[PDB]
């Protein structure tokens, strides 16, 4: 088949409320998934939402 | 609700909620139940950010 061999769109998430950093580029083949690591916006964060 | 912790009376509380709607509500010691809810709404609020 060699077939969904492509990602619709560069995923990634909310930085700094709301800038936009990309792990996922476009293009990627689809059986794929890659990994990264944050830390808090403030000290003492006592929660983390995720958008 | 109740507040007042002079509120915790045998006859006020009788006397209440039969003239109303279920049982008072309870166990928020109200001397500082008032005292509480601050220092509540004040936890949410350093609990602020999330990015």
């Amino acid at each position: 088949v060699v077939l969904l061999d492509v990602t619709p769109l560069s995923l990634g998430i909310e930085t700094m409320g709301g800038v936009f950093t990309k792990l996922i580029e476009r293009n990627t083949t689809i059986p794929t998934s890659k990994s990264q690591v944050f830390t808090t916006a403030a000290d003492n964060q006592t929660t983390v939402d995720i958008h | 609700i109740l507040v007042g912790g002079s509120t915790r009376i045998p006859a006020v509380q009788e006397a209440i909620k039969r003239e109303l709607g279920k049982e008072p509500h309870k166990g928020v010691n109200p001397d500082e139940v008032v005292a509480i809810g601050a220092a509540i709404q004040g936890g949410v609020i350093a609990g602020e950010v999330k990015d």
